[PDB]
């Protein structure tokens, strides 16, 4: 049984490989385990860290947004979050034409 | 972060 730590090993070394479509399966396994209330030393910001860029990288623009304001719902102040809101929005705006 | 923009 591969934990939520397990999980998001996986993700984290598929991420640094750009393997964004392996980073969004295991970031996202994390993250169920997470909710289901699987008691882990990873935190569920962190896991949407990742998961909220992957998504990005792979151009899902409006599930890389929404899956921010998720991060952002649990940690307000959270300085990456807070400036990939913007910038999506940015992108997105500047998209719509 | 890895491959962010920043």
């Amino acid at each position: 049984f591969l934990t939520a730590e397990d999980c998001f090993e996986l993700g984290k070394v598929a991420y640094t490989e750009a393997d964004y479509y392996h980073t969004e399966l295991w970031m996202e396994q994390a993250l169920r385990q997470l909710d289901e209330g699987e008691i882990s030393t990873i935190d569920k910001v962190s896991v949407l860290d990742y998961l909220s860029y992957a998504v990005y990288q792979q151009g899902d623009l409006d599930k890389a947004l929404l899956l921010t304001k998720k991060l952002l719902e649990l940690d307000p102040e959270h300085q990456r979050a807070n400036g990939n809101l913007k910038y999506f929005e940015y992108i997105m705006a500047k998209e719509k034409d | 972060h890895h491959h962010h923009h920043h």
